[PDB]
């Protein structure tokens, strides 16, 4: 399909990966004796190795000649749990974390102290800010249009 | 007792006086060296420590040369022969710039009390200044230094080499 | 109102603990740039800045003792109780030479259980390389439940060295005069800790360790051992396997000592069927050893009219070459804490290499010298304790010159005299380091050039150019024929590694005798060369701590100082810090060659196996006389052919070795920012940084400035030490668990 | 329990206890769905 | 401007150039930087005050 | 040898002075500060260049600079 | 025992000068002292002071001036470090004008002073080639 790729679920080098793992761990089990911890951790691994490589399979995942899951990022929807889902989880939770720190900066950039809230934070009011990051989107796009969100000629400059 | 003490009563020299420094088996061994022997021409200093030099450095050459032999060998011999010679060669072109480099001078011993007397209202460094008071500390001096250095190392080279194989063969 | 302690010095609040930086007069301030965050952990335990008073730097480093000694018992509980709930130690008990100790099972996440290997006795987990198995057997410790007891005690220890510390800091501190009295210190410490301690582990070998070993040896199952406790209650159980008991204390008591010879025994050589020493002559060591330390500890004058005042002693050896001798030492070492850290820190570091020399050397263990794994972990780890802890007594040495040193108090001493003439120690000490490793290392590069010349006979070879260590062949002829010629009581010699029979356990080799060669002759040049130029920096850096040519007032900088500037030349590096900087790297490169050299050398001609006529094949297959000898031997029958284990571990139980390795290249070539950069470059990019932050309103009040230049050069070190050793750890570790 | 509570407001207490929790909820995510290499949905 | 007043540093080899500060006093005498001016933020030095001129100050509104 | 400049945000305050370890600068009389003292740096060929100087000065930036320049056996600190 | 009467009682050590105070310069610097104080050289160890007249010679103006500063610490000031040349030349070099150079003294005229700040310094492109 794209870029050459072919499903994962008719890959054969894929089931041939699955079934050489699965046999390893067999092999790993035969050494070891009845219900014994060592047996029971070793049929959790196999059951779950052949739970993930299912998953894999039924993924709409493209495997290349070597079958492993290839990643397809060039923005098609029809992958776009591999990256696209993923980036705008992370690009909401990073953009939670650096929201929530600038306004903690600039609430305790405004007090007697600055410093030293900085090494000792204020709990309370880190509490009060960390679960506003919530909207941090929308807060970006209110305080930028107030002009809140940069400076402008108040920034430091080097000589030349 | 104390058997360090500051140099010749000078606290300030970077320098001691230990059983070392100053001890008079130190001062007999180095008066009686070719470097400070007295009553020796710069051109006797130089043949002397030429051919202890030579000497002594064939030695290694014919021991452990590219050319060796657990038995005797004239080619081993030569090979030595030739790689000392080369070496003194080598040491005495060091000398020979180092002493153009080094002195101006053709007497030395006067022109310190030359311009210690006479004044020295020159360029200096030649007329004033002037390290040392040893005939070896001129250019005629090096000169004639270096001459025997090379002369007495070709000499004693040889005539270890006529040793080695003496003993090599008689022996 | 005692006359040895202050009642409630300080009282136990937690008002200092909210207020970081409190112990310093200039952080005390509060941080205003990321430099104080960095000064607050620098100057933690530097007691010294922190109060003006020894009386107060005493109590803190007596307390902080005390902290240590709870972190350690609290390490130990934890070994312990790994040993007793998450390992196969019942299982290796039955089972020593076919089952590998494990004591860390690993939790199933991330597909790591991977890592639970395939150790034996119906269990997975982590190899154990540390030996607690092998200790724990000598211990007589035969089930589980000793352990978890063990355990119990060592937290309970561990609570009651934390109660010692707050009590001797907060409730109860010691005066001045206490922790200066050296001479009762010292009685103290030889009877009481070191021989007292001797005695009593002795009693527990004889009433506990020597039944329950020979009994352990004789093929009874553990099950069926008696508990420990019965060898005292009983005297017939101890008294069949050794038939002196019987007599009771009555040869002890009339000196009729030669009874006890059934269970003091000087034997030597090893156990034929653990291994390991005869725990009856380690039980014996241990009595003789404790009667030599008490008799010891009865020399210093402390409260009667009896023994020596070490300041008489110090006094009275002068000599004419020496000026005033030692006066004034006892006032040095009494009054500077500096100094006894570095004496204390030199010998501790000395003392551990010697102990990882003798482990090997004679495996004290039973069933430890033929877990090869166990004996290589030991030496290593043993040898870099100790080259760190000799860096830290040289470090310790500049610190006490720089900052306790009074000209005043040590004129015309030893001290005075070796500063006077430092110059002439150094400049001798660079002629040695030049002229050891000209010689060793281009002997080296001597053989490498005649072999890629195709000239084999012009190598420094066997069968070549022969460097025969001469010298050290005769001490092993001398030790080999010391039993009933100069100790006609014993009947092996102390170690097989001087000469003798091949000892086997199990078809694995225990011992044999090292032979010396062209190649070793090489390689302890090596090692003295190193050894040497560590010795250089160390000691150029203390000599030169206070003054020089260069900055005449070098004292009045301090101990940890950049530099004077970029005149003179260039005045990096000037201070006695930097030399330990230094110094630390090339104590990493000395102790690297030691651990290799013992790598090698131990595979290739001591370790293997023994076929059942007697054929010993080793591990690699003395390789090591023949290719040793060149530095592309090293690169290549060495850290290529063993780094085959490592590379190929992926996949398999060893694969977090290979990860290990991977890291500690990665922090190694990590520190090559901070040991090759400027702090100029990065706190103009900082700049740069800083600039977009204000641009975004969120710049830090606590101004972000790039680490000092000190600093710089201490995460460079600090970087580049973890990044060898975890990397020479991964690869020593893999190689030789998988053969 | 003033000094106390003021300590455990640290820079290093509450980073540690921070990393700690997050690590601890990354760690049972991964143990309670493994080998998620895409998005669930 | 006068003492607690608020000013801007216009001196381009400053630490604190586009900065706002306080300035402590202002000189009457004739020397060459007569304001004195406080800052929040320590320079690279650690210092957090400095002197400057009548022409490399701007008050803030 | 080194060249040593002084600017005129010279307030006086004697740190340089003290800190030169070759007797380089000096106190001079002046008008252009509170203090009527300005630095002087009359004894460059002394000048060694390891910058304790302007270490020691607490002006903005600076008010002793040393520019390193030619290397003379009294500037290199060579005590040989 | 010791070359002059008013030199220090140091027993000598292998850091002073060198062959390059015999034929470039050396510093001597004096002092006097009320008490025979035990002092620390710039070069090696301990010595003791002479209770009166005190002279020391140096390779390096600065160790005589290191010197000087631990002799502020005894209360001592009246110190003099002078600077000869390969003869006798000597020139009196710290107390130039008897009065120490943190002290401002009349008739001092400023040597390198420049009427501006850093930022008014040329550009360097402007100083090409002269
Ligand atoms: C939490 C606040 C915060 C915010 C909003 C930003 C924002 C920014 N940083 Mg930044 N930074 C921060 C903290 C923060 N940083 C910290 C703590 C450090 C020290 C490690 C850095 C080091 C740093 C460098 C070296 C660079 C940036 C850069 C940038 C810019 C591009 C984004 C980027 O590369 O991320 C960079 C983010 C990191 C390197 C990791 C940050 C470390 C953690 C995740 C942040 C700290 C969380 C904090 C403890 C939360 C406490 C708040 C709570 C008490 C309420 C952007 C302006 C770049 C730039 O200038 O581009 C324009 C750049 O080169 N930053
Ligand atoms: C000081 C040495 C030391 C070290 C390095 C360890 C290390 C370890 N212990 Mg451990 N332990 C120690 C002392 C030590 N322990 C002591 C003294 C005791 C007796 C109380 C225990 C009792 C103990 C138990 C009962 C268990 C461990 C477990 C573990 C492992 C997982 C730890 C974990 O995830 O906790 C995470 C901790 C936090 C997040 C708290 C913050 C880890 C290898 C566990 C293990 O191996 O599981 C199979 C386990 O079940 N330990
Ligand atoms: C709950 C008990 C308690 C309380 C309230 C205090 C309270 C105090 N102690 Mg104290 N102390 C205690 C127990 C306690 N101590 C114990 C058990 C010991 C023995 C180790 C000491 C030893 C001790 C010394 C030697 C000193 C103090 C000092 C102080 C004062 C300042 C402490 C500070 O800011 O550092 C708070 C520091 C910490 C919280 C760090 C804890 C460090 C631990 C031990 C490291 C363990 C980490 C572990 C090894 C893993 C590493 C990875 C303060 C009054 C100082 C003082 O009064 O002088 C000004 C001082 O010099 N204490
Ligand atoms: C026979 C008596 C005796 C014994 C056994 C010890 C033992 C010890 N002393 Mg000690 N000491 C003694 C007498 C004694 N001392 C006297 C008389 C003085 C006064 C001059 C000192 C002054 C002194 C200082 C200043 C320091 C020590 C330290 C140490 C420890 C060294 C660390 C070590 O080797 O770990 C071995 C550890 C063990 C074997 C663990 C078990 C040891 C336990 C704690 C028994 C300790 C015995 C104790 C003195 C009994 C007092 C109980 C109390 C209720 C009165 C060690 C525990 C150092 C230390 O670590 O501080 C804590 C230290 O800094 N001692
Ligand atoms: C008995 C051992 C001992 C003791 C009591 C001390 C005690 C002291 N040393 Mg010292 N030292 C030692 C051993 C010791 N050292 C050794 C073995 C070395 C050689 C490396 C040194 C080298 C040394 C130097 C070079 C300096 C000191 C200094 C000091 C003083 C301040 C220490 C401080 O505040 O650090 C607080 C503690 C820290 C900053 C901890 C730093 C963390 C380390 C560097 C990294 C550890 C990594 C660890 C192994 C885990 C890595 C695993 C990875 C996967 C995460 C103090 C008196 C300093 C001083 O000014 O003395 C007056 C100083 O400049 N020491
Ligand atoms: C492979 C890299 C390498 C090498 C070769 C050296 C070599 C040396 N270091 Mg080291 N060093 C290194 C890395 C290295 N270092 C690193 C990474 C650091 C950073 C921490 C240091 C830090 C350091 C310090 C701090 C010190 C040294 C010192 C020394 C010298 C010890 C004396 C000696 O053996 O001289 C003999 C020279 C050699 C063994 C090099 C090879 C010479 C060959 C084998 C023989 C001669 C060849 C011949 C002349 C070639 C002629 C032909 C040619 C003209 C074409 C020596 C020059 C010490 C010193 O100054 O010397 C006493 C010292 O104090 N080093
Ligand atoms: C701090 C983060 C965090 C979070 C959100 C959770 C969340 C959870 N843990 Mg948990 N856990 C954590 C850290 C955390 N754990 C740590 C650090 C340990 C020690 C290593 C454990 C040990 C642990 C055990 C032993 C169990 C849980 C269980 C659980 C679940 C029910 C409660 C829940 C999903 C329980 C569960 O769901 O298992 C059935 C359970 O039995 N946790
Ligand atoms: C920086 C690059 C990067 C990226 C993109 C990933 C991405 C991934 N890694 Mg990975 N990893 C990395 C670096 C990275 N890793 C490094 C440096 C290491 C070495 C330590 C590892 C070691 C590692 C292991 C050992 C494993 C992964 C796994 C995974 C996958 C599962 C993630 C997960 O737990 O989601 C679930 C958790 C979340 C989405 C957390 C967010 C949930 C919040 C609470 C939502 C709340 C708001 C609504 C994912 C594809 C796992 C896997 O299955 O691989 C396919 C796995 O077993 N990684
Ligand atoms: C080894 C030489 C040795 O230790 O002899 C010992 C020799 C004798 O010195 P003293 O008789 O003065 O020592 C008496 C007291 O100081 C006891 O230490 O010491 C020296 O002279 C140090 C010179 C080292 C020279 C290194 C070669
Ligand atoms: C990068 C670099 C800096 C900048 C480095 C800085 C500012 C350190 C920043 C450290 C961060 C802020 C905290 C550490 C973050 C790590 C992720 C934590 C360590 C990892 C743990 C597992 C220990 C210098 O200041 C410097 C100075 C002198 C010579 C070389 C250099 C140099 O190379
Ligand atoms: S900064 Fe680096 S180079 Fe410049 S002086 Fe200090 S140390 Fe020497
Ligand atoms: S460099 Fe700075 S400090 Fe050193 S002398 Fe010249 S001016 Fe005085
Ligand atoms: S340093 Fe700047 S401020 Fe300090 S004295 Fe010299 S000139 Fe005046």
């Amino acid at each position: 399909d794209i870029g050459g790729l072919n499903p994962c679920k008719d890959s054969e080098v894929f089931q041939k990966r699955l079934a050489k793992t699965v046999k390893k761990l067999e092999n790993r089990l035969k050494k070891y004796e009845e219900g014994t911890p060592p047996q029971i951790a070793i049929q959790q691994q196999i059951t779950q190795t052949k739970q993930r490589f299912t998953r894999y399979a039924d993924s709409n995942l493209l495997c290349g000649n070597d079958g492993l899951p290839h990643l397809i990022t060039d923005g098609r929807w029809s992958h776009g749990s591999e990256f696209l889902l993923p980036s705008i989880l992370f690009l909401y939770i990073s953009g939670w974390i650096g929201w929530v720190g600038r306004k903690y900066i600039r609430t305790v950039g405004q007090t007697s102290n600055p410093t030293e809230k900085e090494i000792i934070i204020d709990v309370p009011l880190a509490i009060s800010i960390m679960t506003s990051g919530f909207l941090w989107p929308f807060a970006a796009w209110q305080e930028f249009l107030s002009g809140d969100l940069i400076a402008s000629d108040e920034t430091i400059t080097t000589s030349p | 007792v104390s058997f360090i003490k500051p140099y010749r009563q000078d606290p300030f020299v970077g320098h001691l006086a230990t059983p070392i420094t100053t001890s008079a088996f130190t001062r007999a061994y180095l008066k009686v060296l070719p470097a400070y022997r007295p009553g020796l021409t710069p051109l006797s200093r130089g043949a002397e420590i030429g051919f202890t030099h030579g000497y002594f450095l064939i030695g290694p050459f014919y021991t452990y040369g590219p050319l060796r032999s657990v038995e005797f060998s004239l080619t081993s011999l030569a090979a030595g022969l030739l790689a000392a010679i080369t070496l003194l060669l080598i040491l005495t072109v060091g000398l020979s710039i180092y002493g153009q480099v080094t002195y101006d001078v053709y007497d030395n011993a006067l022109i310190v009390k030359l311009v210690r007397q006479m004044v020295g209202s020159e360029r200096t460094q030649d007329l004033p200044q002037i390290k040392g008071t040893s005939e070896l500390d001129t250019v005629l001096g090096w000169q004639k230094f270096s001459e025997g250095f090379f002369s007495g190392g070709l000499i004693g080279s040889i005539v270890a080499a006529v040793g080695i194989a003496l003993y090599s063969t008689y022996l | 109102k005692s006359t040895i302690v202050d009642f409630n010095p300080v009282e136990t609040s937690f008002e200092k603990w909210a207020k970081p930086g409190q112990f310093s007069r200039t952080l005390a301030k509060g941080p205003k740039t990321t430099t104080w965050i960095w000064n607050l952990h620098a100057d933690a335990h530097d007691f010294d800045i922190q109060t003006n008073s020894l009386q107060e730097v005493s109590r803190k480093i007596f307390s902080a003792h005390f902290g240590q000694l709870a972190v350690i018992f609290l390490w130990l509980s934890g070994m312990h109780f790994h040993g007793a709930y998450f390992s196969n130690y019942s299982a290796w008990l039955t089972n020593p030479t076919s089952t590998k100790p494990s004591a860390q099972i690993v939790w199933p996440i991330v597909g790591q259980e991977v890592l639970n290997a395939d150790v034996g006795g119906n269990f997975q987990g982590i190899q154990i390389t540390s030996g607690f198995f092998q200790l724990w057997r000598a211990e007589g410790i035969t089930s589980e439940v000793e352990l978890y007891w063990t355990a119990v005690g060592g937290l309970v220890a561990s609570f009651l060295m934390l109660f010692a510390g707050w009590f001797h800091y907060h409730k109860a501190a010691p005066k001045l005069e206490w922790f200066q009295n050296v001479e009762s210190m010292l009685n103290h410490h030889l009877a009481g800790l070191l021989g007292l301690g001797s005695l009593s582990w002795a009693g527990h070998q004889i009433h506990i360790a020597l039944p329950i070993n020979k009994l352990l040896d004789l093929g009874v199952s553990p099950e069926e051992i008696p508990l420990p406790y019965e060898f005292i209650l009983n005297r017939d159980l101890i008294a069949q396997l050794y038939p002196s008991f019987n007599k009771g204390l009555t040869p002890f008591f009339t000196l009729n000592w030669g009874e006890y010879s059934d269970f003091l025994t000087f034997k030597g050589g090893l156990n034929p069927v653990t291994g390991g020493l005869w725990l009856t002559d380690t039980a014996h060591h241990h009595l003789a050893i404790a009667v030599l330390f008490i008799v010891a500890g009865h020399m210093y004058k402390t409260n009667w009219f009896l023994g020596h005042s070490i300041k008489t002693i110090l006094e009275a050896h002068k000599g004419p070459f020496t000026g005033e001798g030692h006066k004034g030492l006892y006032e040095v070492l009494t009054t500077s804490w500096h100094a006894q850290l570095a004496i204390n820190l030199a010998l501790f570091g000395s003392l551990s290499i010697i102990v990882a020399h003798h482990m090997y050397a004679m495996p004290p263990y039973p069933y430890i010298a033929i877990d090869y794994p166990t004996q290589l972990s030991l030496f290593t780890h043993h040898v870099w304790i100790g080259g760190f802890c000799i860096v830290g007594g040289a470090a310790h040495g500049a610190i006490f010159f720089v900052r306790d040193y009074n000209a005043a108090n040590n004129y015309n001493n030893l001290i005075d005299r070796v500063i006077r003439h430092r110059d002439a120690i150094i400049s001798h000490l660079n002629w040695v380091c030049i002229f050891l490793g000209c010689h060793s290392f281009g002997l080296y590069v001597h053989n490498d050039t005649m072999r890629a010349l195709g000239r084999s006979q012009d190598l420094f070879s066997d069968n070549a150019i022969a460097l025969k260590p001469i010298f050290a062949q005769f001490i092993q002829n001398l030790h080999t024929l010391a039993p009933g010629s100069t100790a006609p009581n014993a009947l092996t010699t102390v170690s097989y590694a001087f000469g003798g029979d091949v000892i086997s356990v199990g078809s694995k080799i225990a011992m044999m005798p090292i032979s010396l060669g062209t190649a070793d002759f090489l390689v302890h040049h090596i090692h003295a060369f190193t050894i040497h130029v560590t010795v250089l920096i160390l000691l150029k850096g203390v000599l030169y701590s206070r003054n020089s040519r260069l900055i005449p007032d070098k004292a009045n900088l301090g101990f940890r100082f950049p530099c004077d500037g970029p005149g003179r030349g260039g005045t990096c590096q000037v201070s006695a810090w930097d030399h330990v900087f230094l110094g630390l790297f090339w104590m990493y490169n000395s102790i690297s060659i030691v651990i290799f050299h013992f790598s090698w050398k131990m595979q290739s001609d001591v370790w293997g196996t023994v076929s059942p006529t007697g054929a010993v094949s080793h591990i690699t297959g003395g390789n090591f006389a023949q290719s040793s000898i060149t530095i592309n031997g090293w690169l290549r029958d060495f850290l290529w052919s063993q780094a085959a284990q490592v590379v190929q571990s992926y996949g398999s139980s060893l694969s977090a070795y290979g990860l290990i390795f991977l890291g500690a290249h990665f922090i190694w070539a990590f520190s090559l920012m901070f040991l090759f950069s400027g702090r100029g470059y990065w706190q103009e990019l900082i700049e740069s940084i800083v600039w977009a932050h204000n641009k975004l309103k969120v710049a830090p009040s606590i101004q972000p400035r790039a680490l000092s230049i000190t600093q710089g050069r201490a995460v460079g070190v600090a970087h580049y030490l973890l990044g060898g050793i975890g990397t020479t750890w991964a690869f020593f570790l893999a190689r030789i668990i998988s053969v | 329990m003033k000094d106390f509570l003021k300590y455990l407001s640290t820079a290093p207490v509450l980073l540690t206890a921070w990393l700690t929790f997050t690590a601890g909820f990354v760690i049972e995510i991964n143990r309670f769905y493994p080998d998620a290499l895409t998005f669930p949905f | 401007i006068q003492k607690g007043s608020t000013v801007r540093i216009l001196r381009k080899e400053s630490y604190w150039y586009n900065e706002s500060g306080t300035v402590v006093v202002v000189d009457q005498s004739k020397v060459r930087y007569p304001v004195l001016v406080r800052f929040t933020k320590v320079n690279y030095a650690g210092t957090n005050t400095n002197n400057f001129g009548l022409n490399e100050v701007e008050e803030v509104v | 040898s080194h060249t040593v400049k002084i600017y005129d945000t010279c307030i006086g305050c004697t740190q340089c002075v003290r800190a030169c370890p070759t007797d380089v600068l000096e106190m001079v009389p002046w008008d252009g500060c509170k203090a009527g003292q300005i630095a002087s740096a009359p004894r460059t060929e002394d000048c060694v260049g390891c910058k304790r100087c302007e270490t020691a000065c607490p002006t903005d930036f600076l008010s002793v600079r040393v520019y390193l320049g030619g290397e003379t056996t009294r500037s290199l600190g060579l005590a040989y | 025992k010791l070359k002059q009467s008013d030199f220090p009682k140091f027993e000598g050590s292998t850091g002073g000068w060198l062959s390059a105070a015999k034929n470039e310069e050396k510093y001597v610097i004096i002092w006097t002292s009320k008490d025979a104080s035990l002092f620390e050289m710039p070069t090696g160890g301990t010595a003791k002071m002479n209770a009166g007249n005190n002279v020391a010679y140096f390779a390096r103006k600065e160790q005589c001036l290191a010197l000087g500063s631990q002799l502020r610490g005894f209360k001592i000031t009246n110190y003099k470090i002078f600077r000869i040349y390969p003869p006798l030349d000597i020139t009196l070099l710290h107390p130039f004008d008897g009065v120490f150079p943190e002290k401002v003294n009349q008739g001092r005229s400023p040597v390198g002073k420049r009427d501006a700040s850093i930022g008014g310094n040329p550009n360097p492109a402007s100083l090409k080639f002269q």
